């Protein structure tokens, strides 16, 4: 009932992990594919833990 | 932003809906112009005689 969201803005994520993670010969992924993450521009992003 | 195999679906669904377009507008010039060439005729005739 508190799950806490941070604002991320002006900013660069942690795109290694999942760029990085491409010679991988399955991608688990559904609402984008993981590889135009890197190649994209956001308004904003929300992360929720 | 998509993969190939998701792409696909967009692509196909936008395919159909301006496929449908231009029949409907092909269609209607060729009544119009049948139309305009009636009258065309009219007038031919008027001239002559």
């Amino acid at each position: 009932y508190a799950w806490n969201r941070k604002r991320i803005s002006n900013c660069v994520a942690d795109y290694s992990v999942l760029y990085n993670s491409a010679s991988f010969s399955t991608f688990k992924c559904y609402g984008v594919s993981p590889t135009k993450l890197n190649d994209l521009c956001f308004t904003n992003v929300y992360a929720d833990s | 932003r998509l993969d190939p195999p998701e792409a696909e679906v967009q692509i196909d669904r936008l395919i159909t809906g301006r496929l449908q377009s231009l029949q409907t507008y092909v269609t209607q010039q060729l009544i119009r112009a049948a139309e305009i060439r009636a009258s065309a005729n009219l007038a031919a005739t008027k001239m002559s005689e």
